[PDB]
RNA sequence: UGGCUCUGCCAACGCUACGGCUUGGCGGGCUUAGGUGGGGUUCGGCAAAACGUCGAUUACUGAAAAUGGAAAGGCGGGGCCGACUU
RNA sequence: AUCACCU
């Protein structure tokens, strides 16, 4: 909206949206020590929060790290960050891009690799998931993304804190790590749509379907994908597949031909029960390392709405 | 930021205090609904509905299961309060389905307040 | 001894109408009926927890107070006297549950 | 028993009730709780009956003697004049009765 | 105690006429002060027959109370109903009787 | 210190919130009978706190400070106006908070 | 929220300290979000505007972009006009 | 998905 953005930390301090960002960060979490403690003084917190934020003393919380948690004050300064910050990003998203975007969400994404395997009649398909992106996204080629729509000193500090500008890994548990994995990996979606000239696919977070009506050029695009993604946004590619539209496109839970979307999900549902089983068996610490597994890979399916879904009926 | 601190921090009494806003929020409009008449009744349950809390709030910033248990009193007269908004109340004050409803939200409390009764007697 | 809220609750069902009904003018002694009469479920429900014989005694208090209130209210003059049947169809009410509270009371006293 | 101070203590509601409901508006927190202390003293006499810790009965005797000042009290209360002098008397005459029985009750208890 | 009472009747009757100004606008309020200046002799009566220092200490905290229903009265009752004299006055009877009070804590606390 | 510094907080509290729990509507009579009960209420709990320098207490007057905080939550999501509109309920948990910091520091002072 | 420490009238359970008060009428005033669980994806056109993106935190204005700030233009489709269909 | 709850 304009470029520039260069006046954020107002609005996302703005109580009005400091309010949005509690009503956010508490919607369905009223059962949190997180929420119940700051539910108590709610306003002043809020107030304090506005507070903190209008004057960058905002200082993140320890990820508490089992999936990596955070607190009520956290989860609602990114509540806060992202509902001025996630509006200046998903909409630089590529109508494609289809994870936490609340508009093309999950489910869009399947209808839509369908839509355009009805369309153009795709001969063929690239998926081309991530492997690690929150834990090997650049937080730091994320911030050349969250700088070059910011432009806002504070908010852009904010940002910082909430998730700092260094290291390599966005820690996957947080709604500012959703919305800049979706922008992060919007550079492979602006390597796709922009350049490769590739206008039918599909992202879910890491899960990058491309529809192509050719084979080898899927190939070649994703090649041209894992080099983009590897040169410029550390992404290693876990798994790529350029297959024709028949194998289907594994994408987003389904399995998406033109025609039908034979849903596999299993994996998911396999892991939801595993993970259920293990809190309901005092067994959460053998759950860390299932939970370490699965994250290596089904978690380039992103199910990580799924994992913080099971981050909260268990712990 | 710091979440403002009240002490005795407990989760239960916020919990079920969180949980038991929401018997509040739906019994008090069927209070406040309650004739002009059966107004003692409402003041009753209302002073029973809205002073709930106080006992769930209490509890938790006490270490006495005698509050607790208290607590749970209230709650059983709460429950009790859906049966005779229900039916004595004359003219109806609790619909069946606010009964039925209320008496899920209460039941919500009952579990939190169990639950909470439960982990402080071990 | 659950049914005692509910044969209680039979004593609220009568007495509860022959309250609201007290008018303005006997409004601090309906209030203090509505008390007794609504808040002995609470000394009920209090009781159906704690044993504690006490609280049956208190039950007991409560029934008995609202035995008073029975008899303040038909001495209330008026056409707001509570009718001395209705004093009788609830002191029988009031009786019943006096009853289950007279076993509670012994169930609870010999173990 | 709680009975006899009860069934005596209904001569003081009895009386001093329809002086309690005469109370001026004006004095009507005073009158709601010369009334919860009228009336609703009767809960202290039986919860002292149906019950007997003995301090349930000097909670009786409290009661009866926050009335005593709800009548020495609501007479001298302000200017719309509640309880008369007389009916203070009168009604202390009744609420020395039961304070004699409730009195040798606690004496009888202790 | 007798006393006591025969002191904070004092207060009573200083304060009541100051309670009985207040407008209907916080009548809510006198309500309570009134349930807390006519009502402390609940805890004045109940500490004289109830010897346990529980009640005097309640008896003090009510009497605490009603010393904050002078400062609340004389300013956070917006149309300040008590004034600064009537609260200096009323702290002075209120003190006649914490002199007793605290004088009576003193005789039951002597061991 | 501790009582008399809570107090004087608190005051501001009620400075407050006495005049959104006297403009609540009698319509939402108890809400309000019980806010003020809660609001001037809580100087009882002080009071007892501070009087016997017992951890309980201060711990029940941070129960008091709770349901005070209810009470403006609950204020909040009244529904037949808003009664305390959630500015009030925001300044109101700004002035609780501090008399929670106090509280709390006087908790602490005494654990 | 049966109110009102609230009047005027009126009447009597009454109660009067004889004033009233009370009390009853009778008027009048005051009184979507949340919780809990676990195929429009159609076919076309315009792709102008808008929207996105790159241009660009660029030129520029201003020492300095300093939480000012484009645009032409490219790239999109997300957008649009339509039909059908919803 | 279900539950309340009014437009």
């Amino acid at each position: 909206m304009g470029k520039r953005h260069r006046n954020l930390i107002d609005q996302i301090t703005t109580w009005e949206n400091l309010l949005d960002a509690y009503r956010k960060t508490s919607h369905g979490k009223r059962r949190t020590w997180g929420y119940l403690e700051f539910k108590e003084y709610d306003l002043a917190n809020l107030l304090a929060l506005q507070a903190e934020l209008k004057a960058g003393n905002y200082e993140r919380g320890p990820y508490r790290e089992f999936i990596s948690a955070l607190e009520f004050k956290d989860r609602l300064v990114q509540h806060a960050l992202c509902n001025i910050v996630a509006p200046i990003f998903e909409a630089g998203l590529l109508p494609y891009t289809y994870a936490c975007r609340p508009d093309k969400g999950t489910h869009a994404g399947v209808c839509h690799v369908q839509a355009e395997l009805r369309r153009t009649r795709a001969t063929h398909f690239l998926k081309s998931d991530f492997s690690k992106f929150f834990p090997s996204i650049d937080r730091a080629a994320l911030y050349a993304m969250i700088d070059k729509k910011i432009h806002c000193a504070a908010t852009r500090r904010l940002l910082r804190v909430v998730l700092p500008d260094e290291g390599v890994g966005i820690p996957i548990g947080s709604l500012t790590s959703q919305l800049f994995a979706n922008v992060y990996g919007g550079a492979v979606d602006r390597l796709l749509h922009d350049e490769l000239k590739q206008r039918h696919w599909a992202r879910y977070m890491d899960d990058i379907v491309v529809l192509g009506d050719d084979p080898e050029e899927l190939r070649a695009v994703f090649y041209r994908l894992r080099d983009f993604a590897s040169e410029r946004l550390g992404l290693k590619i876990s798994h790529w597949q350029v297959a024709p539209v028949s194998r289907g496109i594994n994408f987003l839970g389904y399995r998406i031909w033109p025609t039908h979307k034979l849903l596999r999900k299993s994996s998911v549902k396999r892991a939801k029960r595993k993970v259920a089983n293990f809190i309901k068996h005092g067994e959460d610490e053998s759950l860390q390392r299932f939970l370490a597994s699965w994250s290596g890979h089904a978690q380039w399916a992103d199910t990580h709405n799924l994992f913080t879904w099971m981050e909260e009926q268990y712990g | 930021m710091e979440p403002i601190e009240e002490a005795t921090k407990c989760y239960d009494q916020m919990l079920i205090v969180e949980r038991y806003e929401r018997v509040i929020s739906y019994l008090y409009p069927i209070a406040q609904s309650i004739p002009r008449k059966h107004g003692v009744a409402r003041e009753m349950f209302l002073k029973c509905l809205l002073g709930q809390v106080e006992l769930f709030i209490v509890a938790g910033k006490s270490n006495q299961v005698s509050k607790l248990y208290a607590a749970d009193a209230g709650l059983a007269m709460l429950r009790f309060w859906l049966r005779f908004l229900a039916g004595i109340q004359k003219p109806h004050a609790m619909t069946p389905h606010q009964v039925e409803t209320a008496q899920v939200l209460i039941a919500e409390v009952g579990r939190i307040l169990g639950s909470w009764i439960a982990r402080v007697n071990r």
